[PDB]
């Protein structure tokens, strides 16, 4: 498990 | 975290979030999990900062085309593992 990204928000 | 999350049985998570691989020319790889909206731009800046390498430098595709930061997940029609490959490309300038 690497990456989780965000530039949306998060959900 | 740190921990690899379990996933079985599970299409997508929460607001459509999948996940992708991307993999060089030298066998190096890295996953990200996003949104099906969000372009791979996201991914292949957080490569980057991972992985070690120049947003410029290197370019992605999927099975001899092209694909641009402008796609996305839902464009490349993605799925909750994919695979991107990418190859080191010159840029002229």
């Amino acid at each position: 498990g690497v990456i989780d990204l965000t530039m949306d928000d998060e959900e | 975290m740190a921990d690899e999350k379990p996933k079985e049985g599970v299409k997508t998570e929460n607001n459509d979030h999948i996940n992708l691989k991307v993999a060089g020319q030298d066998g190096s790889v890295v996953q990200f999990k996003i949104k099906r909206h969000t372009p791979l731009s996201k991914l292949m800046k957080a490569y980057c900062e991972r992985q070690g390498l120049s947003m410029r430098q290197i370019r992605f595709r999927f099975d001899g085309q092209p694909i641009n930061e402008t796609d996305t997940p839902a464009q490349l029609e993605m799925e909750d593992e994919d695979t991107i490959d990418v190859f080191q490309q010159q840029t002229g300038g």
